């Protein structure tokens, strides 16, 4: 409306502010934050980690995946499927693999097909 | 009165729902965005103030580990993936309404389909997704399914043993003490009430919401204490004003110490309440889970004597069926019906023996005697196949007199 | 009385009492038939022999020593009540808990 | 002994009993009546403190609906109130003191 | 301070009391309602009634 500056949300933090100088409305987002967490085996076994930036568009922040859960930087995405290592995110754990050894990412796989004969 | 019994004529196959929160939402917090935002000399204060910070975050965290451990004792008691054969006949069963659908790409039967579509920030606040995704979890109710109907509760004590549907609900008709013939002569029948009852399931999810009530309570309860904490961080709690920015651009260091003194101090105790609501509601939630694991297991993976703990009723089976944050037991049981009054004696003196039934009870249609299954009126000559003496005819009380035929 | 209230119980004593009853009476006139369905009619001595069954002893132990059997639970059942009333702390969880 | 068992030749009825709490109190609390009930401007910087009256007055709420739906989850398995008959004779058996 | 710790020990008590109430109905379904095999759960000995 034609008198008021501020936006206000459900939160009642600012959303949106009027320009003073030119009269337009500008929506106020903040700029990307999230939490990181470090992905990495034993000590013993080796020092190399993966990043997994939380919640964060993968642009924002084998080299780089994005997960549903955030981007990953340091895994290898494989197509192969084995048993969760260590969780991740939705769906997806990663694990220390020589198949090349490094950590790798995979789609987890909830366990042998078997198809009774009915 | 102390002479007449009531032996039921016929039978119901009923299905009833039990709904079961396991899970719910994983939430993480950073403390210092969202006590003193990117404000330096706000983290500096805080870092001088203690170490709740770390307890917090430890908390949480054992949270979000205590909810994806939930979901997999809860859902992973299969360790093989089952997949019922392509022609789907089970002696006139109908698993369509259970079991999942080609044609939807979620892979998801239509009662899960129904559950999904009912029961449907940024100041340091973040949601973690699940370990386990919807189709994961679909997954493993489809593999619970599918190894019911092929092989009964053999997968769930060793390797699945393939078997006939109706061989298995007449074993499980021996197990509720209903001989295998009442199932191999009604068939039909029994097929035919539990098609209807399956059928009516789903129109009964839809119509009554309240019986979805738990898992959107859950989710409600979440989000009202995620919406407390962050309307609390709009308090003054003393301070002239509830920003940092507006209390470090208006006033020198040492006078907006005190200020954010208050903030710092306000935050932490809304934020730790916040914790320990969040302990006490995963404490209901990890009982919830406990019961659903032990449902799954003794009312899916096999025949549960427990009366009332898998529906109401002598229990049959049990289908599993993944729900937002949660699982919904279908439970088939037998309820007997149409019942009948006859007169009954303890036993049968023939010959100066006492006789006394093998299985059964003695039954009189007012002429004649003869011995009935307890649970089902079939009744069956007198004949010293179905009867042992062990005793004598004067001792007993309320004994009475007939023939028992060789 | 400084802001402090209690609110009482939906169910009354009486209300508690009455399902007490019906639970007591489904129990003694139809055995375990009344919580899976309808309420079957039954004996008493005849639901005794079929619980005899189920722990793994002939229904013809309780019929040859019914008369013995209802004397050993009337009598239990005597003495229940004065062993509760003889020792206070067999409520004591329930007073814990006020 | 690998050649020898022992085997019961009589029996004792016992009665035995379990106490389990099922309900306690239900409470509520005015936040405003016992943090200073009537001074008026001790209610207002109250306000301004915050919103714990209302959390504190869900919380005991769900309390209040928590027992009495523990109350009915324990007592309410039957669905009709049985009667027992007018002759209480069940083979012996003396129910007179439950 | 005081109201919330109150509500904090009563929000606890609670949770105790929600599980004697689950057992107390679960004896009731398996015990009451029913004949229980079950070693210690319905009572000392070889469960009747
Ligand atoms: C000065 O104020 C007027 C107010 O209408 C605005 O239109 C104008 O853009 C402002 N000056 C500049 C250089 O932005
Ligand atoms: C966020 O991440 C998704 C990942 O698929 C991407 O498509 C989208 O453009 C990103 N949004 C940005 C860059 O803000
Ligand atoms: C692995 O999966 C991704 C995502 O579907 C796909 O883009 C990629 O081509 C796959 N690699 C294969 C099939 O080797
Ligand atoms: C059955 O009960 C009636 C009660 O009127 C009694 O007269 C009769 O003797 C009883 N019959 C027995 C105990 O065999
Ligand atoms: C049992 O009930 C079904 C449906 O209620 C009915 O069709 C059938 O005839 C009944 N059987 C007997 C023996 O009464
Ligand atoms: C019963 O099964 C048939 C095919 O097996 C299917 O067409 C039908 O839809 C099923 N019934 C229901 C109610 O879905
Ligand atoms: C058995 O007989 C009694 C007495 O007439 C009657 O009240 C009851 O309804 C009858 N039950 C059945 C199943 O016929
Ligand atoms: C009882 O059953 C026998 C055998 O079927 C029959 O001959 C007799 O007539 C029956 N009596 C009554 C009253 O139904
Ligand atoms: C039936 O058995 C009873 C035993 O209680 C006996 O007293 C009676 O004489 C018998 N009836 C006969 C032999 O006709
Ligand atoms: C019992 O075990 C002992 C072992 O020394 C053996 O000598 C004896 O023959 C066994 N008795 C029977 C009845 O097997
Ligand atoms: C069992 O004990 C009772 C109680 O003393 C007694 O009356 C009865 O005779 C005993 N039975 C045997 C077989 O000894
Ligand atoms: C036992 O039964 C008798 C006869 O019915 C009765 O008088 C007595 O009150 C009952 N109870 C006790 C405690 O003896």
């Amino acid at each position: 409306l034609p008198f008021q500056q501020f936006g206000r949300d459900i939160a009642d933090t600012t959303d949106a502010v009027r320009d003073p100088q030119t009269l337009e409305i500008l929506d106020i987002t903040p700029c990307s934050f999230g939490g990181v967490s470090v992905i990495t085996p034993g000590t013993n076994t080796s020092n190399q980690v993966a990043v997994l930036y939380q919640g964060v568009n993968c642009t924002e922040v084998s080299n780089v995946f994005q997960t549903r859960a955030g981007c990953l930087i340091g895994a290898e995405y494989v197509n192969n499927s084995y048993e969760c290592d260590i969780p991740i995110g939705a769906g997806i754990c990663a694990s220390y693999q020589t198949q090349s050894q490094s950590i790798i990412a995979y789609t987890m796989s909830l366990g042998a097909e078997n198809s009774v004969a009915y | 009165s102390n002479n007449s019994i009531a032996i039921p004529t016929n039978f119901t196959i009923s299905v009833t729902t039990e709904i079961l929160p396991v899970s719910m939402t994983k939430t993480s917090v950073d403390c210092t965005m969202y006590i003193c935002g990117d404000s330096t000399e706000c983290s500096n204060l805080l870092l001088q103030y203690g170490s709740f910070c770390t307890q917090l975050k430890r908390a949480l965290t054992g949270i979000a580990v205590e909810q994806d451990k939930n979901t997999q004792e809860v859902f992973a008691q299969v360790k093989q993936i089952y997949k019922t054969p392509p022609i789907k006949y089970f002696g006139g069963f109908n698993f369509s309404q259970i079991l999942p659908d080609p044609s939807k790409p979620s892979k998801r039967s239509p009662i899960e389909d129904l559950l999904f579509n009912k029961v449907t920030k940024f100041n340091g606040l973040t949601v973690l997704p699940p370990l386990l995704t919807d189709e994961m979890i679909a997954q493993y109710t489809s593999a619970l399914l599918a190894g019911t109907i092929t092989s009964g509760w053999t997968f769930g004590a060793g390797p699945a043993l393939q078997i006939p549907f109706p061989m298995q609900m007449a074993y499980r008709f021996n197990g509720i003490g209903v001989t295998q013939n009442v199932l191999y002569e009604n068939q039909k029948l029994i097929a035919n009430q539990f098609n209807s009852a399956i059928g009516k399931i789903q129109d009964s999810l839809s119509s009554t919401p309240s019986a979805l009530g738990k898992l959107q309570d859950v989710v409600n309860h979440n989000a009202q204490a995620l919406n407390t904490l962050v309307k609390q961080l709009s308090s003054k709690f003393g301070a002239i004003s509830s920003v940092l920015n507006d209390i470090l651009s208006r006033l020198d260091p040492p006078e907006a110490e005190v200020q954010i003194d208050r903030l710092i101090t306000g935050r932490l105790q809304s934020l730790q309440t916040y914790v320990t609501q969040q302990l006490i509601r995963a404490a209901e939630i990890r009982a919830s889970a406990n019961l659903a694991a032990t449902k799954m297991s003794e009312c899916v993976l096999g025949q549960s004597k427990r009366v009332d703990f898998c529906g109401k009723g002598y229990h049959l089976m049990s289908f599993p069926q993944s729900a937002p944050h949660g699982v919904v037991f279908l439970h088939v049981t037998y309820v007997p019906a149409q019942e009948k009054n006859f007169t009954t004696a303890p036993a049968i003196c023939h010959d100066g023996k006492a006789h006394f039934p093998r299985e059964g009870v003695f039954v009189s249609n007012g002429t004649h005697w003869f011995v009935t299954q307890r649970n089902f009126y079939e009744p069956q000559i007198i004949t010293t196949d179905n009867t042992f003496v062990s005793g004598n005819c004067d001792v007993v009380i309320g004994i009475v007199n007939n023939t028992v035929y060789d």
